């Protein structure tokens, strides 16, 4: 099989700036004086998108900022002015010899301005501790860079093993992260206790913000 | 327009077969091949086989012996069929129309996630994330659904901006949870209707969830 290799595997970009993409092929992906390596841009939760077809050929659609060129087993997609939007993880594709083979990805990211987290606090539901469990979670919004610490007090204690969080990649049009943390209780334990807080840690806050609620909740 | 549509059962036990539907628009399958491409959760891409435009199939030689793909033109459909399936058949299927002549996959359907898994379908509960007191945020907190995904839309996708649906984490009881959050004006908060659109089609479950403060 033609085993596709792609440099680098990540990069941090600033807006503006040129990104470029390498892929090399183990064997020639040339035919008659035809390159059949192929661009692909994957966002998250998305199939791939065509950016280029055939080594240069720019697919109807795509910005010129996109372009292509190689051939053989040396290959470069450039991004000559990054924006955002073209924060996604890019494949390379050859169709010449059986099986089609795909590369195992770039990574593009921005690099922009320090921006601190917006923090938000939401009391588990009525509904749901009537079922017997409490999801408290705490939300940041709109943070860069990626690093963020998140710590969970109950009455000023603070909690270890019972949060579980998840991250967005970076947002399409302002380049910042977003973060949930989750804090689960019992019901039982739940009701032991009076004070809710998050304390956020992250480059952009001077010092940690605590966003807080009482159990009894106006 | 050229699209297509991936179907599938969503869970699969192992040893037992996997069926998947394409079904295409905008062009006929008498003129272009159809491709699938599988990814395994943050993993890179991994092509089955091809249907060609003439009904000839080209298969990569690790599925030779468990995959069959098959179409019918006249109902704009391409099937796949993947037996004796285990835990490294967990993956986003994709089909993708394929230019005959250089072997280009142009336009890629949404895809499919089938998960490999001894363990019981169950629907998602839905639980408001309520604003409190210029932004306010507010939510959906979608709870104990197996297996993957959950997509949620908002206010049946008027509302996008500001809109994060976070990548769903696996609890230790083996079902997964995920939130979705909207930042909104704060003034919006008493006036403007909020409801999430969550949708888990491996338990054909669809529930709206209006949010609004306490
Ligand atoms: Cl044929
Ligand atoms: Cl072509």
């Amino acid at each position: 099989d033609i085993v596709l290799t792609q440099s680098p595997d990540s990069l941090a970009v600033s807006l503006g700036e040129r990104a470029t993409i390498n892929c090399r092929a183990s064997e020639s992906v040339d035919y008659s004086g035809n390159s059949f390596m192929h661009w692909f841009q994957q966002k998250p939760g998305q199939p791939p998108k065509l950016l280029i077809y055939r080594a240069s050929n720019l697919e109807s659609g795509i910005p010129d900022r996109f372009s292509g060129s190689g051939s053989r087993t040396d290959f470069t997609l450039t991004i000559s002015s990054l924006q955002a939007e073209d924060v996604a993880v890019y494949y390379c594709h050859q169709s010449n010899e059986d099986p089609p083979t795909f590369g195992g990805g770039t990574k593009v990211e921005i690099k922009r301005t320090v921006a601190a987290p917006s923090v938000f606090i939401f009391p588990p539901s009525d509904e749901q501790l009537k079922s017997g469990t409490a999801s408290v979670v705490c939300l940041l919004n709109n943070f860069y860079p990626r690093e963020a610490k998140v710590q969970w007090k109950v009455d000023n204690a603070l909690q270890s093993g019972n949060s579980q969080e998840s991250v967005t990649e970076q947002d399409s049009k302002d380049s910042t992260y977003s973060l949930s943390s989750t804090l689960t209780l019992s019901k039982a334990d739940y009701e032991k206790h009076k004070v809710y807080a998050c304390e956020v840690t992250h480059q952009g806050l001077s010092s940690p913000v605590t966003k807080s609620f009482n159990r009894g909740e106006c | 327009e050229v699209q297509l549509q991936e179907s599938g059962p969503g869970l699969v036990k192992p040893s037992e077969t996997l069926s998947l539907t394409c079904t295409v628009s905008g062009f006929s399958l008498t003129n272009y091949a159809v491709s699938w491409v599988r990814q395994p959760p943050g993993k890179g891409l991994e092509w089955l086989g091809v249907m060609w435009a003439g009904g000839g199939t080209n298969y990569n030689s690790v599925f030779k012996s468990r995959l069959t793909i098959s179409k019918d033109n006249s109902k704009n459909q391409v099937s796949l069929k993947l037996s004796s399936v285990t835990a490294a058949d967990t993956a986003v299927y994709y089909c993708a129309r394929e230019r005959p002549l250089t072997g280009v996959m142009d336009y890629w359907g949404q895809g499919t996630l089938v998960t490999v898994s001894s363990a019981s379908t169950k629907g998602p509960s839905v639980f408001p994330l309520a604003p409190s007191s210029g932004t306010a945020a507010l939510g959906c907190l979608v709870k104990d659904y197996f297996p993957e995904p959950v997509t949620v839309s908002w206010n049946s996708g008027a509302l996008t901006s500001g809109v994060h649906t976070f990548p769903a984490v696996l609890q230790s009881s083996g079902l997964y949870s995920l939130s979705s959050v909207v930042t909104v004006p704060s003034s919006s908060l008493g006036t403007q209707t909020y409801i999430c659109n969550v949708n888990h089609k491996p338990s054909n479950t669809k529930v709206d969830k209006k949010v609004e403060p306490k």
